[PDB]
């Protein structure tokens, strides 16, 4: 609040950002991650248009801007635009100077080892951060409940992650990285919804896509028994009236993207369901680990809302697997601030102090200083 | 009309922050400065506004549709609070007032610089009107951000010990020659009158129009000096 | 009005010229635009006729005056007239001389780039203008009100133009072009006299029809409706006996004209009403851009003052379109002089200068300078 220096709590995906003001528990400001331009010539005079347009500003009025997407998955088109999209957040509504309070941000696991420096440099440089750190997403929804033996499987926007992080971290390969959420979901439905007709064109509809998605669309169980009751008109026909002004009775289009979570197949890969994976990190652990991993697997993202995403895990689980223990999976109800809670935590432990970097370390050890010598 | 308050700060940012003497929030990294406000260097000190009602406030835009009403109205007053048409303001009537404004302090200016004015400049003493009690800082800052202390280092010229040409004449009158009431009347040359004939280098000192300058003590019990070993 | 050159403030269309003197809010001369020869033999000597006679001298005897047409939608019969008719404007009236001001014009949207030098020509050439420009209709109307996102459709004598101008401008096609405004309309109503007898012939006694139509005549609401109602004579039989000496009962003739501009079938042409083009310019740009389209039509000038063209709107616009927003036009009340309050603005603005043309940026980039590097 006043005294000791105080630090803020903040969590930077590939589509939504996280950030409050300090010694939080739960997000103040979530803005959307979209800068565009106005393709157009924005009056050109009726301001001289720049700010590609950002935050709740550029979201209340998509309409006239070109949204142009910088971060994906590992590449940065262009790092401009991030300096004035960091230069919103403390200042326009958390009212702090980051030259006074220290910083935490999140790990996307196996990110290039330029971006992790590039990044520092903004704040080291300009910003003058004598204190930072960039911790492990999943790792941060982990210390927060009462065990230390739990897998996690954390993602949102950004790429799937499956962390068996319950006693250590990195062993054979175990963990895996899959690009395949969140936008991926949101890009999909537009290429599918073209079989009936319908074709959200442009970029800036491609995000009512996600609007609209996370209201009434749900998870089929049983694509097989959920066709032959697309014969009736009740459980199917949904209704949606555009906010524009045209209905969209999404039926079997709820249900049918969903599927390709399962299915990779439908999205041009070799990966299988999530199922699959959840093998692919036990069968390489030794053999008296598995008994206690059933008993608890920790479900992280808000990704994993979607009604009908959880009660097909146990049906596929336990197929395919031994089944004399108990299988057991916890997916926290509010598991999207998961990363959010153990955050607000590193930032005030003290032990913190073995773990983060300070000014001077940045100098003696030159740029790799962060990941070159934690993990 | 249609530039608002925020369309119209970045108006400004972007003219100027640039150009000097004129700060911000985004260019000077001070969180002081709000992302809607500014910082504008005066010739004293720091000042942030802001933007409230800008607009209706400052238009001042006054057409010829309000005035004309009461005009056209019957009473000795109403018709009379517009008196006799055109006085020491003419030219010509139906333009907006943005610019009559801007003909007003023209009409301060133009009128001060082609004369002879007189300086008076005032100082209060304290605000609770008490007669004995000074407020240091409030007394100080008045000094300061009116910038008069450094009038004292530029309009003299700027060292140490200072003294005048007025008053250290009736002063150390019988101590120099020809500075008489038979004097020329020109103090370039008495001035000049006043060193040479005791032998004195020109770079040593300095002469403007008023106040004399000699550079550190020492320099005087050189004058001093000069002065005894030239005549016993 | 003294000190700094002052600029003054001007808007010449294809049938009314409106220009005043300086720093005003509203033209001080609206003389009409009108320049005929006496077929006739002028007395000859009772003057050297020439004249052709213009403005209010020419207006107030049209009797013996063969009113010649020079400016027909974008091609000028000749340019010759044109000449002394703006050697009247800034002389007889305003009593100043443009050798010492600035001056501002209206551009007519997709005009011939021949045209828009040869006017520039008589003004740097003759006329000595160091600074002047040539702004675009609609834009003016914009800047002032208290928004930077509006559609504006700006018309009156000249042609029609729907120009979403809100964000910014120029993208697609969305503007339209469309030769149907005042002077078309003044001309499909002798036409349709026709048929009950009475022929308004010469193009004197057309004006006259332009005169009495600002008067009385009125929009139909419902043409069906109000053909029913032609069996009672009160709200049809209209009263406005000639000022010549001939009584005109313009009863079924008032709102049969304005007909045509929901149905342009009648003049020989595929273009659908002013609704259809209103969904053509809104259909173009983006799907997240029209909700707050709706909410905001600005609708400027004085041809849309007939007594039933607002209401209308709201009929056919509410029924083949999206209808779950706020369905809102903007018509300006006096929307005639939208244009000229704009004009008084850009003649004062600073910024000005990024914009406005030179004395010496004419002969660097040539005679295109103009719209080379402007739009
Ligand atoms: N109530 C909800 N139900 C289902 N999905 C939701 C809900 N709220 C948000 N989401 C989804 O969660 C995703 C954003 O989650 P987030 O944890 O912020 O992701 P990331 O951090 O990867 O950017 C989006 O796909 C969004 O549609
Ligand atoms: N009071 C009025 N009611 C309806 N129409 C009017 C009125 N006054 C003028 N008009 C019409 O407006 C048109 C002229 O408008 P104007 O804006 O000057 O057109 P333009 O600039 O295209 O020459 C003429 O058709 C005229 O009859
Ligand atoms: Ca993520
Ligand atoms: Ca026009």
């Amino acid at each position: 609040d006043e005294d000791e220096t105080t630090a803020l709590v903040c969590d930077n995906g590939s589509g939504l950002v996280k950030a409050g003001f300090a010694g939080d528990d739960a997000p103040r400001a979530v803005f959307p991650s979209i800068v565009g331009r106005p393709r157009h010539q924005g009056v050109m005079v009726g301001m001289g248009q720049k700010d590609s347009y950002v935050g709740d500003e550029a979201q209340s009025k998509r309409g006239i801007l070109t949204l142009k997407y910088p971060i994906e998955h590992g590449i940065i088109t262009n790092w401009d635009d991030m300096e004035k999209i960091w230069h919103h957040t403390f200042y326009n509504e958390l009212r702090v100077a980051p030259e006074e309070h220290p910083t935490l941000l999140t790990e996307a696991p196996l990110n290039p080892k330029a971006n992790r420096e590039k990044m520092t440099q903004i704040m080291f440089e300009t910003f003058n951060v004598p204190a930072m750190y960039v911790a492990i997403q999943a790792v941060l929804s982990l210390y927060a409940s009462g065990r230390t033996t739990g897998i996690v499987l954390d993602s949102g926007d950004g790429v799937t992650h499956n962390v068996p992080i319950y006693e250590g971290y990195a062993l054979p390969h175990a963990i895996m990285r899959l690009d395949l959420a969140g936008r991926d979901l949101t890009d999909y439905l537009m290429k599918i919804l073209t079989e009936r007709g319908y074709s959200f064109v442009t970029t800036a509809e491609r995000e009512i896509v996600r609007d609209i998605k996370e209201k009434l669309c749900y998870v089929a169980l049983d694509f097989e028994n959920e066709m032959a009751t697309a014969a009736s008109s009740s459980s199917l026909e949904k209704s949606y009236e555009l906010p524009d002004g045209q209905v969209i009775t999404i039926g079997n289009e709820r249900f049918r993207c969903p599927e390709t979570l399962f299915q990779p197949s439908f999205i041009g890969m070799e990966s299988a369901g999530i199922h699959e994976t959840t093998y692919n990190s036990i069968m390489k652990c030794d053999i008296d680990i598995r008994k206690d991993l059933y008993a608890n697997n920790v479900m992280s993202g808000g990704t994993t809302m979607y009604p009908g995403i959880a009660d097909r895990m146990q049906k596929e689980i336990t197929a395919l697997a031994p089944s004399t223990m108990k299988i057991k999976i916890i997916a926290p109800p509010e598991r999207k601030y998961s990363v959010w809670i153990g955050g607000s935590i590193l930032a005030s432990l003290s032990t913190f102090q073995q773990m983060w970097i300070t000014k001077q370390e940045y100098d003696e050890a030159g740029p790799s200083i962060v990941h070159r010598k934690c993990f | 009309a249609k530039s608002t308050d925020q369309t119209f700060l970045d108006s400004i940012c972007k003219q100027f922050e640039k150009n000097p003497h004129l700060q911000s929030y985004v260019v000077s990294k001070d969180r002081s400065i709000g992302d809607t406000c500014f910082r504008l260097k005066h010739y004293a000190g720091d000042v942030t506004y802001d933007v409230r009602g800008f607009l209706d406030k400052n238009k001042d835009t006054l057409f010829g549709d309000l005035i004309s009403s009461m005009q056209s109205s019957s009473d000795p007053l109403v018709q009379g609070l517009f008196p006799p048409t055109r006085p020491e303001d003419s030219k010509k009537r139906p333009e907006t007032a943005g610019s009559q404004f801007r003909n007003a302090m023209n009409a301060l200016i133009t009128t001060l610089l082609a004369c002879s004015p007189h300086y008076v400049r005032c100082i209060k003493s304290n605000d609770n009107k008490q007669a004995g009690v000074i407020d240091e800082d409030r007394v100080r800052h008045q000094v300061r951000y009116l910038g008069l202390l450094e009038n004292v280092r530029v309009r003299r010229a700027g060292f140490a010990g200072r003294i005048e040409y007025t008053r250290f004449y009736n002063r150390y009158k019988m101590l120099c020659k020809k500075t008489w009431p038979s004097f020329n009347g020109t103090a370039k040359q008495a001035t000049e009158l006043i060193l040479q004939q005791h032998n004195i280098d020109k770079e040593e000192i300095r002469m403007g129009k008023t106040k004399v300058f000699i550079r550190n003590p020492t320099t005087l019990f050189y004058f001093e000096e000069k002065r005894e070993l030239e005549m016993p």
